[PDB]
């Protein structure tokens, strides 16, 4: 009946820093917390029990405290297989409830996507469909939104939004949007644009082609 | 030592229902209790309940209260999830857990469930050619959308492999029961379109194995 509010849903790190991660419980848990760790692509892990109890074979960069509501995980001295998610759990009462999560990336400097647009394949309109694809890559950090819009108007239906990993050589990110419609449609109109928001520019970075102007 | 094992992926149809198994080794089913927790694509860990097999006792969470049914059988150490008419709601990994109160603690692999009508269909690939301020830049980036396909997964390369970096294969993401992916690539302005580019795509569930060379627009 007690829910958990963790926090940073996000953090951002360099190998070496001291991390926290903090999560509230919405009621008293009596330090019936713990906190698992879960990897990409791996099961989560049992990090800490019982608010500061150490699980098997954590190492002790790693320390958990508080009590009734407000506990953290700490993590003293960063080491580069810290990366990952983190999530807390209450065994209070049932339900026992896990904080929303925290994902801890490797910070590095900002950096501006390179967008890039590109109107549907010839061999998409003789099939009927018209999709417009917008490459956002190399970005950091994460954050990103990206609007379509044709001929002015934004778009909402029909975006299929796919997002990558940072990654391991670079530690940017980079996302996919791409704006589905019939060849109906997509040839009773001329503009096509996408715009980017990322914390890099107060402006969108945005890309577009003109249907007839070629 | 100690290992809970799970179903690989269930394919199922909206609608349907499905019965998870988590069966136990190393360990009595008794001495804890055995927990299924639910993740989508890239979201957090969500508690579906638990089952206490000694005593059969279970404990849910209110929002899966009708969806799911979680029962034991300590004859055979194993524990289920019977989740119950499939949504595409429903799509995640489900993990099995063995734990209580103290140190004993372990995870299962993780059982991927997949729901949509869906039957297996090839994907059609195009290319994906410049709106040209970008070919006209130090670097152009063209690409090759994989759209409509079913089930995961798929590989991608350009250039048979003769190109592979300045690349970039998004997670695959089904919407109204089939998937589609992209992957993007950026050469040097004087490598395209004078120098030739194409994309490599594979399906093994269909068979399919399409190649796609990145031709100008009018443009």
């Amino acid at each position: 009946d007690i829910q958990m509010t963790q926090s940073p849903a996000s953090l951002s790190a360099s190998v070496g820093e001291t991390v926290t991660i903090t999560c509230r419980a919405s009621g008293n848990i009596h330090n019936y917390l713990a906190w698992y760790q879960q990897k990409q692509g791996k099961s989560p892990q049992l990090l800490v029990y019982n608010a500061k109890t150490l699980a098997d074979g954590v190492p002790s960069r790693f320390s958990g405290s508080g009590s009734g509501t407000q506990y953290s995980l700490k993590i003293n001295s960063l080491q580069p297989e810290d990366f990952g998610s983190y999530y807390c759990q209450h065994f209070w009462s049932t339900p026992w409830t896990f904080g929303g999560g925290t994902k801890l990336e490797i910070k590095r400097a900002d950096a501006a996507p390179t967008v890039s647009i590109f109107p549907p394949s010839s061999e998409q309109l003789t099939s009927g469909g018209a999709s417009v694809v917008c490459f956002l890559n190399n970005f950091y950090p994460k954050d990103i939104n990206v609007k379509w819009k044709i001929d002015g108007s934004e778009r909402q239906n029909g975006v299929l939004n796919s997002w990558t990993d940072q990654d391991s050589k670079d530690s940017t990110y980079s996302m996919s949007s791409t704006l589905t419609l019939t060849k109906d449609e997509y040839e009773r109109h001329n503009s096509y644009t996408c715009e980017a928001t990322h914390k890099t520019s107060t402006s969108p970075i945005v890309k577009s082609f003109n249907r007839n102007e070629c | 030592e100690v290992q809970l094992q799970q179903s690989g992926a269930e394919l199922v149809k909206p609608g349907a229902s499905v019965k998870l198994s988590c069966t136990a080794s190393g360990f009595n089913i008794k001495d804890t209790y055995m927990h299924w927790v639910k993740q989508r694509p890239e979201k957090g860990l969500e508690w579906i309940g638990r089952i206490d097999p000694a005593s059969g006792n279970t404990k849910y969470d209110p929002k899966f209260q009708d969806k799911a049914t979680i029962t034991a059988d300590t004859s055979s150490n194993t524990a289920y999830l019977q989740l119950s008419s499939l949504t595409s709601e429903d799509t995640a990994v489900y993990y099995c857990a063995g734990y209580d109160y103290g140190n004993f603690d372990y995870w299962g692999q993780g059982t991927t469930l997949t729901v949509s009508s869906a039957e297996t269909t090839p994907p059609s690939v195009y290319p994906l050619a410049p709106g040209t301020a970008a070919l006209k830049s130090s670097m152009v980036t063209l690409g090759c959308l994989v759209k409509g396909y079913f089930p995961e997964p798929v590989t991608v390369t350009w250039n048979s492999g003769s190109l592979s970096s300045g690349v970039h294969t998004f997670p695959a993401v089904l919407q109204s029961d089939l998937y589609t992916l992209t992957s993007s690539v950026t050469v040097p302005s004087s490598t395209w379109p004078s120098q030739t580019v194409t994309c490599n795509v594979a399906h093994p569930a269909s068979s399919t194995k399409v190649d796609k060379k990145i031709v100008p627009r009018n443009c």
